[PDB]
């Protein structure tokens, strides 16, 4: 497993390094923390227009102005 | 059914192959500085 | 043959960009798509026979919406009649037609 | 106001390029423990001078042509393109600010073939076309790793825009990240402008031996506003300078002292190495850059998702 | 020596310096002493429409602040 | 006049596509297609398709005709051709003289002659390109288009490997 | 608008610069010259090594082309499924390369 | 009068654009070729001059026949003479260029390759000095500067 | 209807016309059909941005590149007709006449 390995570094270096920053890349976003901060930055995003709601009387974990303390924050986008 | 017009066309060959009915010839004369000095060269390439 | 394996299987292969009215990235809505929702909600179920003759305005709003050719027809002939005015000069231009009055917002 | 804008972006060109030609002569020269052209100006200041109004006073061939059209569409569609990609060039402000500027020039680049393959047709010598098809065969093969190389890098832009790129490298030059793709990017715009090691037009004759002076300055002048526009570009893509938005000539002064140093850098490897064989280079661009450049590329597209990086769209 | 090759590239360097601070004076001329407005994007393009019409001298770069409204 | 200048720029696609189906030769056919293949790209630049423009010219032009303009290089080396180009140009400029005095034709459909700026959405989009953002949904939206087209494309590669060697 | 009239005079420019180089020493009456190549007149033999790797060029273009709406294909909210097929078709254009490899496309020119 | 200053200031103008921006095909014989080379060395360095090697006659000015002319290349000589677009000059380089030299009786040199093209400078030596070829190249510069083309086209 | 659609139709029909009854080169034939696809592509793309149709804007690319692989495909099968009679000339390829 050592000796193919030596071998290929020492005759093919450039495909070495090829499937090595491939496999990197293929397996590193499944073993990431990170990951996750990825697909949460992009939904909290505000490309559109965030559509109000009619208040039905009963809707408690919806906001009735921007500054509310409810509904969802980017605090950890802040800190990081 | 040959008519007049459909006459001459004789039969396809057994194994349905036809006969396939060369290689490059170079001059490089006393034209050329990376020939040292004053040489004529016919090459006969293959690609 | 139409073996619907995307319906048998539960599968979304190709039925999202099918029509205007799909869900779009970022919620953009096509030019007809108000028009094109009440005709694919008119012709819902009762198979094309039946929605052919039972959903005919709602295709033909939608059509309409889509080629634009009676409002372009409309708009021939109110330019062909303005033009016929000024060149007879029973008609002048007032000064928000003429470029002369600063657009209001 | 706008074409004294124009003016000013293309007259300088063909000035810097005329001057390009000294500066090839002079640093090829005193790297050759020699000098270069010092008796034509003072300093050797009036030699493209003298070698312009040289070349525009010879006779032309007009030889027996496969097309007299394409024998007049080559020069023409040479110095349109070479002078088209410079215009969405940020320095620190482009000509024409366009929302897709890197494809824009990705495109016209792409289109600089035809020259080559016109060039090709419109001289009657057969070895000639060998020669041109060698030369688009060449270009073509490294338009790839140029496309790919360019995709990476800006998965780290955001977008196509050429002045976010200005934006993207505030803190750090985008050579940090990406040093692989930068050496490949840059040998790869060595053998695009059919550059040394990668020439293959002056040894086994090339694709514009049939041009004598009249049309050829202009080839030749095209072909080196080319080179200066790619390590422009190399310097926008891979060595971001500061800007100052109310001090833009700072931007002006430290892109165009890092693109010349970049320019004398091709310079100074024309000047220390033999050439490629013509499969050599194949085998350079085939076999090693485009595997290593589909890794990179793979990374460049995990990399930001992996580091929660993703760069804005806007 | 090696400083004979300065002349050069000095003239090319103000050949390369030019067409950069020549658009940024001309940018800065054409639109009101700041810089020109970049509209990749249609809600740009229509804040810069929007800045033409309130302008009323049909330029989007002439400003309007608080003393436009009572 | 310059408000029809995506109708004009059409006028010059159909002559140039007169131009190289009268074949004088793949030489030139492929020229006529070059230019004809420019000003229908200035045609999708002018309604707001800037990346499907720059697909126009990086991918058709800059990729495929110059393999098409290669290999009529190194493989392939009057009257029918004139008068088919001339039938065709007074067959087009008649279409042109009859919609242009007549604001109405019909051929096969009836068409409007008045300019196509009045067909279009007078809203905005933000801060991106709807057409951006919809090539962009190839790779979240269209998985099952990516693996046909990848797909095809890895056969192809095959395709032109087996059917090249010729063995 | 500013850029057609850019991209206009550029070819401006380039038909004047190319009329006066073609048409300032024609005012010459230098001398007419009769002039009675490697190859002398034989027909240009196909090279099938050149068409192959123009053809694969054309493959590799069209896998570029598929790829290059990825900087704005990063910014969706699906990007499990977007790093997928973004991983799968660099994948695809590696597999069209190691084909190309395997099977001696890639000799004489390698 | 005025004209004749105008065409005067042109002729002075287009013969030094001429003079200065003199291109040599690399093309060598024989031995004077070596010389030829020592002239494009570092130490007499013809690029300074503005005189640069070309390796084609359609970019180049002046052919330097440096070398033994035999009878075998003469034909290829006169061709390569042939394709150089004009003003094209000639500078013969040594003693069997100039005329046969050390080979003069042989029965397969062409004595002098001015038999064969016009020889505009004729540079004597077995072979002449590096140096000696660039006295050449200057009084070849020298003979381009003096070349009244607009006067003598004013006059007719 | 809209104006420019009559012109890319046109269009495509003198490509069409041109491929259909000449016989000449056949890379006068791979031409035309790849005039047709140019067609194609204006005409849907036109299509697509008019009517804001956000999710059809990768239909034209994938119009593309489909066929620009088909337009390989033909080369090559030119090219093996080019390795066969030297020409391009279809009337060379009547062998399956009889
Ligand atoms: C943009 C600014 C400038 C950029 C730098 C460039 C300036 C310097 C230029 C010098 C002169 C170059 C002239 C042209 C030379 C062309 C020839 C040449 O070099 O061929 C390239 C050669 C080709 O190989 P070769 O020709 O040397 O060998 C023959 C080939 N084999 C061995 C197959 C027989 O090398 C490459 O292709 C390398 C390209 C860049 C590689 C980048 C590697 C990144 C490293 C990643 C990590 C690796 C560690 C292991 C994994 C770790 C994981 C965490
Ligand atoms: C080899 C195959 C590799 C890709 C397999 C599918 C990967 C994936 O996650 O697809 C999800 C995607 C999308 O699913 P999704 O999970 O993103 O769904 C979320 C809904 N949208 C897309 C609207 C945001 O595709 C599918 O689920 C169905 C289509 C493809 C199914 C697999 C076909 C394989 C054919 C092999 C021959
Ligand atoms: C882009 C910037 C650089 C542009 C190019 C350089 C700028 C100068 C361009 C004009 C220079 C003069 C004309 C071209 C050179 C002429 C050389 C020559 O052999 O001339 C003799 C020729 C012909 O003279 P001739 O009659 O002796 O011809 C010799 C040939 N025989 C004897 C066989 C007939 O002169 C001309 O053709 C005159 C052309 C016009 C000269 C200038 C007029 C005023 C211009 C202001
Ligand atoms: C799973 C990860 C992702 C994988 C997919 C993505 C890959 C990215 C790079 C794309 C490369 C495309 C072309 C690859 C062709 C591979 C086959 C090959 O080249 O075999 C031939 C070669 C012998 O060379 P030869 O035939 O003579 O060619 C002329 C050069 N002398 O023989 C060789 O070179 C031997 C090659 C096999 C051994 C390579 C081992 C590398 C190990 C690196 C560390 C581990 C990486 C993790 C993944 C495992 C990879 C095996
Ligand atoms: C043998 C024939 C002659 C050969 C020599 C001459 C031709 C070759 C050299 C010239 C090449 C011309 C290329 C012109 C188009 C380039 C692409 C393009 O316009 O991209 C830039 C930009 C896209 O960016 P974006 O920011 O989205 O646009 C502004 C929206 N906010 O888009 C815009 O800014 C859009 C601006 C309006 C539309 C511009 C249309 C230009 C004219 C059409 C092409 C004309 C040339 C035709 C021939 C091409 C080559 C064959
Ligand atoms: C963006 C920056 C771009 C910069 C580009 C330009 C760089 C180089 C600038 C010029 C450098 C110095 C040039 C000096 C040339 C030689 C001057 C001279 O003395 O020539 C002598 C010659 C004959 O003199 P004569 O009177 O006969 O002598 C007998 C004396 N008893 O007399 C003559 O030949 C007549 C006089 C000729 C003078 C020519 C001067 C150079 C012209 C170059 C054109 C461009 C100038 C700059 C343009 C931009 C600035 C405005
Ligand atoms: C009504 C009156 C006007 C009539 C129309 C004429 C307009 C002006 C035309 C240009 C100037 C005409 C005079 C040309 C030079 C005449 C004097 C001369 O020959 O001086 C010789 C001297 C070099 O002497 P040399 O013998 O070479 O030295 C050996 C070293 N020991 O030479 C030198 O020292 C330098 C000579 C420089 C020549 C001028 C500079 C080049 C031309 C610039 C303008 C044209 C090109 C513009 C730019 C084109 C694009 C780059
Ligand atoms: C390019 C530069 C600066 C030098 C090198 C050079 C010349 C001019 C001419 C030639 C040349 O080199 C080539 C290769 O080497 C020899 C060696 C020769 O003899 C040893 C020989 O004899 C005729 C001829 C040649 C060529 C020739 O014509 O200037
Ligand atoms: C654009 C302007 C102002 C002039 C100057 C000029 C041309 C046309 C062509 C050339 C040129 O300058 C130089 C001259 O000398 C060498 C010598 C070379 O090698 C000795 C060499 O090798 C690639 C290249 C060259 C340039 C070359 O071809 O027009
Ligand atoms: S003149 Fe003399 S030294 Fe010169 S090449 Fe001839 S034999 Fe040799």
């Amino acid at each position: 497993v050592a000796a193919f390995l030596k071998n290929v570094w020492a005759k093919e270096p450039v495909l070495v390094a090829s499937f090595a920053i491939a496999g990197l890349a293929v397996i590193l976003p499944t073993l990431s923390p990170y990951t996750k901060y990825s697909l949460m930055i992009n939904r909290a995003t505000p490309y559109n227009y965030p559509v109000p709601l009619r208040d039905d009387g009963n809707m408690p974990d919806v906001p009735s102005h921007p500054q509310d303390p409810q509904g969802p924050s980017l605090e950890w986008l802040k800190r990081l | 059914y040959p008519t007049k017009e459909t006459a001459h066309w004789k039969p396809p060959p057994w194994n349905d192959v036809d006969p396939p009915k060369s290689n490059l010839t170079l001059n490089f004369g006393p034209q050329h500085p990376a020939a040292h000095g004053v040489l004529r060269l016919v090459m006969e390439l293959s690609g | 043959p139409f073996f619907d394996v995307q319906k048998k299987l539960g599968v979304d292969l190709d039925h999202w960009m099918t029509i205007q009215s799909a869900e779009q990235p970022h919620r953009i809505p096509a030019r007809c798509h108000a028009f094109e929702k009440e005709w694919i909600e008119c012709a819902h179920g009762i198979g094309s026979i039946r929605a052919e003759k039972e959903c005919k305005i709602e295709f033909e709003d939608f059509r309409e919406c889509l080629l634009r050719q009676k409002t372009m027809k409309r708009l021939n002939a109110i330019k062909r009649q303005r033009d016929k005015l000024i060149k007879e000069g029973k008609y002048t231009p007032p000064p928000h037609h003429s470029g002369q009055e600063d657009l209001r917002p | 106001m706008f074409m004294i804008n124009v003016l000013t972006l293309i007259i300088p060109i063909l000035l810097a390029v005329a001057f390009l030609t000294l500066v090839e002569r002079k640093v090829l020269g005193y790297m050759q423990f020699r000098k270069g052209p010092n008796v034509v100006g003072p300093y050797g200041l009036l030699q493209p001078i003298a070698d312009a109004i040289k070349l525009f006073i010879k006779e032309p061939l007009r030889p027996a042509t496969s097309s007299i059209s394409m024998f007049i569409l080559a020069p023409i569609l040479a110095l349109t393109l070479a002078l088209t990609m410079w215009i969405p060039l940020p320095m620190p402000y482009p000509l024409i600010n366009m929302n897709l500027g890197v494809l824009f020039m990705l495109a016209m680049s792409s289109l600089a073939v035809y020259s080559i393959l016109w060039s090709g047709w419109a001289s009657n010598s057969k070895y000639a076309l060998i020669g041109a098809l060698r030369a688009v065969a060449q270009t073509i093969s490294y338009e790839v790793t140029l496309a790919i190389i360019l995709l990476s890098v800006l998965l780290m832009n955001g977008s196509f825009t050429l002045s976010t790129l200005i934006i993207t490298q505030e803190q750090v030059w985008l050579i940090f990240p990406a040093w692989p793709l930068a050496m490949m990017w840059f040998i790869s715009t060595l053998a695009e402008t059919n550059r040394a090691p990668f020439d293959l037009t002056e040894g086994e004759s090339g694709f514009n031996v049939e041009y004598a002076a009249g049309p050829f300055a202009l080839f030749f002048m095209a072909e080196y506003a080319n080179i200066i526009m790619m390590n422009i570009f190399t310097t926008t893509l891979f060595l971001g300078a500061f800007h100052n938005p109310y001090m833009p000539e700072l931007y002006t002064i430290n892109f165009t002292i890092k693109s010349l140093l970049l320019s004398i850098t091709f310079l100074w490897i024309r000047a220390s190495y033999p050439r490629f064989r013509y499969d050599q280079l194949m085998h350079l661009l085939w076999k090693n850059f485009l595997p290593l450049t589909l890794a990179l590329c793979m990374w460049h597209v995990s990399l930001p998702i992996l580091l929660s990086s993703i760069p804005p769209q806007t | 020596m090696w400083f004979e090759v300065l002349p050069g590239i000095a003239v090319m360097g103000v050949c390369l310096f030019i067409p950069g601070m020549a658009t940024a004076r001309i940018h800065r001329f054409s639109n009101g002493g700041r810089e020109k407005r970049v509209a990749h994007y249609s809600y740009q393009w229509y804040l810069m429409e929007r800045d033409r019409r309130v302008s009323g001298v049909n330029r989007y770069y002439v400003s309007k602040g608080l003393e436009n409204i009572d | 006049m310059m408000t029809y200048i995506v109708f004009i720029l059409s006028i010059i696609f159909v002559m140039g596509f007169v131009g190289f189906s009268s074949k004088p030769s793949p030489i030139y056919g492929g020229l006529g297609l070059i230019v004809s293949g420019g000003v229908g790209c200035g045609i999708v630049l002018n309604f707001g398709g800037s990346f499907l423009g720059l697909m126009v010219f990086l991918i058709y032009l800059g990729g495929m005709m110059v393999v098409f303009g290669y290999t009529t290089a190194m493989a392939t080396e009057n009257k029918v051709v004139l008068g088919t180009f001339i039938t065709g140009l007074l067959m087009e400029f008649l279409m042109v003289y009859y919609v242009l005095k007549d604001k109405e034709v019909e051929i096969v459909f009836k068409f409007n002659g008045m300019g196509d700026w009045v067909i279009y959405d007078t809203g905005d989009s933000g801060f991106f390109s709807e057409e951006a953002m919809g090539i962009a949904a190839l790779y979240s939206y269209g998985t099952w288009l990516v693996i046909v087209t990848g797909w095809s494309l890895l056969i192809g590669v095959v395709v032109i490997m087996e059917i090249t060697r010729g063995n | 608008m500013n850029l057609m009239i850019t991209l206009l005079t550029n070819f401006t420019l380039a038909t004047l610069l190319v009329t006066i180089a073609f048409w300032l020493p024609q005012l010459n009456v230098y001398s007419e010259k009769t002039s009675p190549d490697p190859m002398g007149s034989a027909r240009l033999p196909f090279s099938m090594k050149f068409f192959l790797v123009a053809i694969t060029f054309l493959l590799f273009d069209l896998e570029i082309a598929l790829l290059l709406p990825l900087p704005w294909a990063s910014q969706t909210t699906n990007l499990n499924t977007m790093l997928t097929m973004a991983l799968l078709l660099i994948f695809l254009l590696a597999v069209s390369l190691a084909y190309e490899w395997t099977q001696k496309g890639l000799e004489w020119t390698e | 009068s005025r004209g004749e200053y105008v065409v005067a200031k042109l002729d002075d103008l287009i013969n030094w654009a001429r003079r200065s921006s003199l291109w040599p095909m690399t093309f060598g014989l024989a031995c004077c070729a070596v010389e030829m080379m020592h002239m494009a060395a570092p130490r007499y360095d013809m690029d300074r001059f503005g005189v640069v090697f070309r390796a084609s006659p359609r970019q180049s000015d002046v052919m330097i026949v440096a070398g033994t002319l035999t009878n075998k290349m003469a034909p290829a000589l006169r061709k390569v003479y042939d394709q150089m677009p004009e003003p094209r000059y000639v500078v013969s380089m040594g003693s069997c260029a100039n005329g046969g030299g050390y080979y003069h009786y042989s029965y397969s040199v062409v004595r002098g390759c001015d038999r064969i093209v016009p020889v505009d400078i004729y540079v004597p030596g077995c072979p002449p000095t590096a140096e000696a070829l660039l006295y050449g190249i200057l009084q070849l510069q020298k003979k381009i500067k003096r070349e009244k083309r607009l006067r003598i086209w004013y006059r007719r | 209807m809209s104006l420019v659609y009559m012109n890319i139709m046109m269009a495509f029909t003198v490509s069409l016309t041109g491929l259909l009854m000449y016989r000449s080169h056949l890379m006068s034939s791979l031409l035309c059909l790849e005039g047709m696809m140019l067609s194609l592509f204006i005409l849907a793309t036109l299509m697509i941005l008019n009517s804001h149709f956000t999710l059809a804007s990768m239909m034209p690319i994938i119009l593309l590149v489909f066929a620009a692989c088909e337009a390989a495909l033909g080369l090559s099968l030119l090219v093996m007709v080019s390795n066969t009679y030297g020409t391009d000339y279809v009337q060379n390829l009547n062998l399956l006449q009889c």
